[PDB]
């Protein structure tokens, strides 16, 4: 029996208001500058190295992706800002490396491709973090992975930062081994030479094909051997399909074109007999009742400015349908029950500064979704944290605690949406990136850092201040705007979306109109692992 | 008329009983008595009584879910014996129905909040209820009074001691310590009194404008 | 392939008998009385603590479990006759309790309310007894519990049989706790003020939701504080939805009026996320071929005229179907297979006085079907039980614990209904109410002690003239029948369906007529609890 | 490295204080009265039966017990005072049964034996409770038990408390069948004629031992044969040791006088192959610094006095040695570490009213100890509750909620002596006899009830007040002492030690002095069990 009505929630937002213009406007503005921006990083290496690549024969890494895919279906690339200027002027359009998650034969699998385009090939310690955050979301939510190797090796003037430590570069191959080890699938095709980087990659794998011509498997490059040994001789008597298929038997197969390869492929997937199967209540789903794009004019693009959550989660969650927990208690902050694409969820999301109150209700709700085997969705916005005489009196930072505590023995999957201003402890509170959620994802006007820049100003004015008046020269009048401005400036520029994204703190930026598809998609991969039993320390009274 | 509201009170039934019936379908124990609609207890007949809008008055049926599948409503001293059950014609559905010996067959269509029989003599509108606390009244009968979530200086408040209130305007813009937000009126009614003057400070759950009762 | 024919059990009994004639008409005086007062009983506390009730806005306890079940769905009471003038001459209609069994939300779950009506929902002892069962009933068979409280405390002038004692008061608790570790759902619903009896139970409890005005949660009332600490204040400032939601906590949820408790209640349980899964193999059901009203010309209100078992099977499985095990072999028990509701079942019944080979028989039968995993059902009419000299030679006794062993040991759902006269040992041969059977009913005929007032008249009387024959002046001849008859008149009073039936010694009595539906709602709640391995002890030979 | 040296509790009182003159007389009064009592219980039945016992040549059933144990061993008798008055003219010393705890050939198990001195051995209601208490300590201490039968039956005059109920007789049988299923032995020893109440026992139990004359074993006495089948013939030919052993096989072994019984008891038990082993770190052990008699001139006879905890650890724990935790905080409550008899422990303890902070200090430990798998011992004195309008604001009934999970989900095995008075629901907070203890004590000067006589005056006085003056005329000036004196007077006669101890709430009254002693014995029985998995439900914040 399903037949009780439930109040809706989300209201009308007066379009004719001047607000909702001024936010409209904003928002449209950040949104189309991360469309330019991702356009020119999609054009790839640049035209030089794409007329050479077609020039080969090969297919340009797009197109391959396009082919292996499932046709017609979705695909979620990730951190498509990676080393967006971060270098000092080489450019790396996506990292050199293109992963994501599709739909192949009917069986959701990781797809990590490199781009020879891009600097032949050659691992940057961004392109090494960015596979192995790759790999561990696989293995995590327990999904089979296909690589598509065409790289040449490490960038050899950064040595210290991709060989030696201990998640740098080689860790790729311990994670592939307790992949295998635990029954997780590995697949590599070879459409490119490799020398040492790519070359145990094949061999590593269980399955393996190799074009006939444009694919080499060698340990050692034409020019690592002369220098080495004093001897030369042609990769393709090291690599080479036929040479190693006849001989050696590092290739299971034998591929004449690139598409042959992709075909074979997917004929490898459906042999490779996996049966999904979920573990939670199903119910039919239905669209929110309001328009998403209407969040522009609700959110705009300053932080001072406050929006109530339940609008957003109104333009969310299906039918606007949501049934709030301990409203009335600690309603700084928002907990509930809905249903996202037919799958329950658990919704947590901030208004204001937090105080204890509401991070006991946080606690409580945790255990309750733990105990019901329910996912759970973070919202923060954290404008402000927990702090004053008398909140750290009765611990309020003791309740902190408890947050912390029932976030990290959770273990039902966990994402992470950064909608909001994030600063401060709250972070690690709200399940911040360092609590391993299995997702996380930042709109284009979130700021996050540690510290406000006009906090730490402050800051560093009373902690010199006192210092110097104990050295007799105490900080004087004079320099206090000359000392303020530096530290506003630097950590405006750390806060920035672009500059996080730049790193592989988040899995990627998105415009809010787009937020609920992704959303399905994530939790729809994420529900391929079997949940398991969630046990908590000590709950410290 | 009398009988009429008997036949829209079993249509609610018989509706709600096949959609007892389809979330049975779908579930892995279709079998189970429980699934059944009888309605029976134990030692004991169970009784239902039902509220229906009729134009102008409301009207109170007490259904009596019989032993043997017969249906038992009395309205105003006058009791019933109705039998009844649904079947389609082409995708429209006919409630076909014996109240007291008399039977006939009647389209039944059921919209949100209001009952449908049709007829070649004519046709006949009932209204469901809808209860106050969904009709979200409740939810402004929730706080008594508004009140302030933070402590923090009022820059100016819109409304005066006397002034007319409208639906979603602000009672006034309330910044403190890396903080703007703005105070809605919480009702429609005219206010009594503002209760804090210009550059004012109200602590946690503290009243702001005083409102007239509604 | 099911196309085999089966033979049909059953007869069709001669009407014109006067035999019939006279069965049925004692069957229907027994089932009028009963009929008449459970009508008297669900009145309630009367007139007046109804119009108090109603006076206050609360609906009445009976509306409150209605609107709360899935409309259109059968409800199991229990009980019903608890406290049936078991005081002196406090009239405590249904325990002041109402419990039982029903479908929420398309989810089985047990609804436990208050009924403030009675007494001031005073706990009495037998209130307490009544509550218990039910919460043991919900944990073997794995169901959710929701609570009604509007009781005020413990009876103040029985505190000795109600606060102290292990099975007593306070072990309610000891089961939500219990309850709630293992996964097992909580619910409280405040309707009523409650002093230190309900108000741990909305703590005790995972969710909670009280009315505004006439739920509030308060440890002490204010005669308790004003008695206690010297100072008085009203009960809404310790409870109060409002003031507990605001502040307390304790309130996860704040409604307006009965009706919207309900509701939200409704939500919660969908909200839930929980799943029924069977783990037993389900066939198509069908109606028995004979009318079930027959039994009472069948069985009559006669312990002395015998009925053969089979008949009643006939009455009762689906399509009247059996397929009876080693039948020649100790023909004085029944054993088979049979279906009903489409669930498969193995029915013990007895036919009359055991012997060694019934026994052995009922041992082998009770190993198959726990080996295969199949519920039992017991129809026990114990005229008699296994006494003689040549009996106890060969140890029918060790047979009669063999029985015991195998019926202890099983670890399937067993059903219990005493069709007939029950007496001796047998009791605990077949599954009686101290071996934990799920369920355990009886007939309106049926009369249960230890032995017939004759047997305890004759052994009393043997004893006494031995010993006085010792002592000089033997029992004489005089006193016999003054002896015999307060034993027998005593024997009488305590095996009356109705005296028991106030106590909880059984779970409630049914006509025969309804007894088929009852037992199918039955077996599909214990099919939520999911069977596991049963162990036996160690088979004396 | 164990050398740092630690601090120790407890002083030197007074001896020359009045106070403490006075505390010893009353505690010496109250400890000679236990004495004198508990002699003239020890002589049994009376004179008469003894001489009768004696002349068919069986042994008392003390020198019975006497020569079964270990020799120069320990034995720990347990609930002397059941039945202490608790019948209207009926006699029963030790209600009739001898139960107990014992180390036999090495290994500790459970002895109970019947007296056939008090009233031919039939089991009273009183007998049952007390049987089935030593079964289910057994089942949970996981020890193999030991049964000297010798009784005749039921007590017919009562037998609506003793036959149907679940709890009821018969119940023995179903533990005996699961204690064999799970591998705790059992053993059955025979010394008199049963009838079907020791004639199921033997065949319940695996092994068997019957005496040549004096041991018959029939489910059917010849009266019952006589006066139910018309036939008569002596128990001899349906019991006997050779007729049962020759052909039945029931008596697995044939012993001719008592002793030789005794004597092959012990030989089966060393074949038992059972080793016991722990899981606790051990240490050496030392006597406490200070005589236990203090304890008599620090606690006294008045439960208006207060007296602090401390006292009682030093006089009680090895060397005096503790370590309090979190001392300032929650002073009312104490709680810490401590080592008995080379077993670690965790001492919980009441020093006065009950408040919030204390709750949650409570819970704290509790979790901890749960964690490191440390045994639980309570020490509760509640002469008042948590009652209060700004206590119950902020949810003080929600932390006692937080004391009664926390207890309830542990399952280390837990220990709890009434030091004090016991009132409210506290009982329930500090592992009161509902939560299931293991062990339970009260000294003899403790009084429990749910509340103080006073408090439940003053309630009644005001609600008829209330009521009344509603009625018109009110609860008048006169009749306030006439209504509460009565009160009084009953919660005094249900709050005495030997009142409780007349039931079975709790195993026993043991003066002060003993007490160290009996505690090592329980614990070092405890052991047997292997510590399992805590698991807690959800904790409401
Ligand atoms: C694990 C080790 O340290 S062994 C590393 C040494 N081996 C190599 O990588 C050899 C160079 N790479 C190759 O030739 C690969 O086999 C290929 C075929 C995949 C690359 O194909 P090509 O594009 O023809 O190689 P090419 O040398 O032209 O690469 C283009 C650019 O990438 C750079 N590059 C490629 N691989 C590497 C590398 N491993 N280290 C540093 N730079 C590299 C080159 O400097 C070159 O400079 P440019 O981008 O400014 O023009
Ligand atoms: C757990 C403890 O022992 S502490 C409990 C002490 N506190 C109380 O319960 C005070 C009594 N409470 C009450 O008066 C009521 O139960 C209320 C106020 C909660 C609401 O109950 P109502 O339905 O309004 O009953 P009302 O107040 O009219 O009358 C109380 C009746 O309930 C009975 N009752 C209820 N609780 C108790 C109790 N704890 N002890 C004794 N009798 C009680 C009384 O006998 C009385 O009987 P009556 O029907 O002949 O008058
Ligand atoms: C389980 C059942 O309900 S079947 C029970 C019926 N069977 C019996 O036990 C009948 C009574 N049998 C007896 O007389 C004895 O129990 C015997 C013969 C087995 C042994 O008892 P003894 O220790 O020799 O006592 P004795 O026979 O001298 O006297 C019997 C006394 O025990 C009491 N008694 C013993 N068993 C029972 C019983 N089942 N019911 C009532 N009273 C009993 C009698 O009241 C009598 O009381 P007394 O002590 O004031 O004299
Ligand atoms: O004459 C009436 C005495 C009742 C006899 C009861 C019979 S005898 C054999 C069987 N065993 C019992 O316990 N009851 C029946
Ligand atoms: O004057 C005598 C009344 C007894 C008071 C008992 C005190 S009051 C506070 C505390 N709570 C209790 O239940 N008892 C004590």
């Amino acid at each position: 029996y399903h037949g009780d009505s439930v109040a809706s929630l989300g209201t009308q937002p007066d379009l004719g208001s001047a607000l909702y213009q001024e936010n409209y406007k904003q928002m449209k503005a950040l949104v189309n500058q991360l469309h330019e921006r991702v356009e020119h990083i999609k054009l790839g290496g640049g035209e030089k190295a794409r007329a050479l690549h077609i020039s080969r024969g090969k297919l340009l890494p797009r197109e391959r992706i396009d082919n292996l895919i499932d046709p017609g279906s979705p695909f979620l690339e990730l951190s498509q800002f990676a080393g967006y200027q971060l270098y000092d002027n080489e450019e790396v359009p996506g990292g050199g490396i293109i992963t994501g998650i599709g739909r192949v034969s009917g069986v959701e699998c990781m797809i990590i491709a490199n781009d020879a385009t891009v600097k032949g090939g050659a691992y940057y310690p961004v392109t090494v973090k960015k596979q192995l955050r790759a790999q561990e979301i696989a293995m995590q939510n327990r999904l089979p992975c296909i690589y598509l190797v065409d790289s040449g090796g490490a960038y050899l003037p950064r040595q210290a930062d991709v060989f030696p430590d201990r998640d740098h570069f080689g860790r790729t191959f311990y994670n592939q081994a307790i992949m295998s080890s635990k029954n997780i699938a590995q697949i590599a095709v070879v459409m490119g030479s490799c020398t040492a980087g790519g070359a145990y990659v094949p061999a590593m794998a269980d399955e393996n094909i190799i074009v006939r011509k444009q694919g080499t498997i060698f340990l050692a490059g034409p020019p690592l051997v002369k220098a080495a040994t004093g001897e030369e001789v042609s990769a393709e008597d090291l690599g080479g399909a036929d040479l190693h298929c006849r001989k050696s038997g590092v290739s299971d197969h034998w591929a004449l074109d690139d598409h042959h390869a992709l075909h074979l492929t997917r004929k490898v997937v459906r042999n490779l007999n996996y049966q999904k199967k979920l573990d939670v209540t199903i119910e039919p789903s239905e669209e929110p009742l309001f328009p998403a794009d209407e969040l522009y004019g609700i959110v705009g693009a300053n932080l001072k400015r406050s929006f109530d959550v339940r609008e957003v989660i109104a333009r969310i969650v299906d039918g606007s349908r949501f049934t709030e927990f301990k409203a009335f208690y600690g309603d700084t902050l928002v907990t509930g029950f809905a249903r996202i694409f037919g799958y329950p969820v658990g919704i947590v999301g901030n208004n204001g500064v937090l105080f204890s109150e509401s991070a006991k209700k946080g606690t409580h709700f945790v255990q309750l979704c733990c105990q019901r085997n329910i996912p759970l969705l973070f919202l923060q916005n954290i404008t402000g944290f927990m702090v004053g005489r008398e909140y750290e009196a009765e611990g309020i930072a003791k309740d902190g605690a408890k947050m912390v505590a029932a976030v990290a023995c959770a273990q039902v999957p966990k994402i992470t949406l950064i909608i909001g201003g994030s600063y401060g402890a709250g972070n690690y509170g709200m399940c911040g990136r360092a609590y391993s959620p299995r997702f996380l994802y930042i709109w284009p006007n979130a700021r996050i850092s540690v510290m406000g820049g006009e906090q730490a100003a402050n800051v560093l004015a009373t902690i010199t201040k006192d210092q110097r008046a104990r050295e007799g020269k105490q900080f004087s009048s004079a320099d206090e705007a000359a000392l303020k401005e530096p530290i506003i400036k630097k950590f405006e520029e750390e806060g920035n979306p672009y500059y996080s994204s730049a790193r592989v703190w988040d899995d990627g930026i998105i415009d809010p109109a787009d937020t609920r598809l992704v959303l399905g998609l994530s939790f729809s991969a994420a529900l391929n692992a079997p949940i398991e039993k969630t046990d908590f320390g000590i709950f410290r009274m | 008329a009398k009988e009429s509201l008997c036949q829209a009170a079993l249509g609610l039934i018989l509706k709600e009983k096949a959609m007892t019936d389809t979330f049975t379908l779908q579930a892995h124990d279709q079998f189970s008595p429980f699934s059944s609609s009888s309605g029976r207890r134990l030692n004991i007949s169970y009784t239902r009584n039902m509220t229906l809008k009729d134009g102008k008055n409301n009207v109170a049926i007490a259904v009596t879910y019989n032993h043997d599948g017969s249906y038992s409503m009395q309205i105003e001293d006058k009791t019933f014996q109705v039998l009844g059950n649904l079947y389609s014609e082409g995708d429209c559905t006919y409630l076909k129905c014996s109240v007291n010996g008399v039977a006939s067959k009647a389209k039944l269509i059921i919209l949100e909040n209001t009952i449908y029989l049709f007829s070649k003599e004519g046709s006949i509108e009932i209204d469901i209820p809808v209860p106050k606390y969904l009709s979200s009244v409740s939810s402004q009968e929730t706080q008594g009074g508004p009140l302030a979530p933070m402590t923090g200086t009022i820059e100016k408040v819109f409304v005066k001691a006397g002034d007319k209130v409208k639906a979603g305007d602000s009672l006034m813009v309330m910044i403190a310590m890396k903080m703007e937000h703005t105070i809605k009126s919480p009702k429609d009614g005219t206010v009594k009194k503002v209760f804090y003057r210009e550059g004012a400070q109200a602590n946690r759950h503290t009243p702001l404008v005083e409102f007239e009762e509604e």
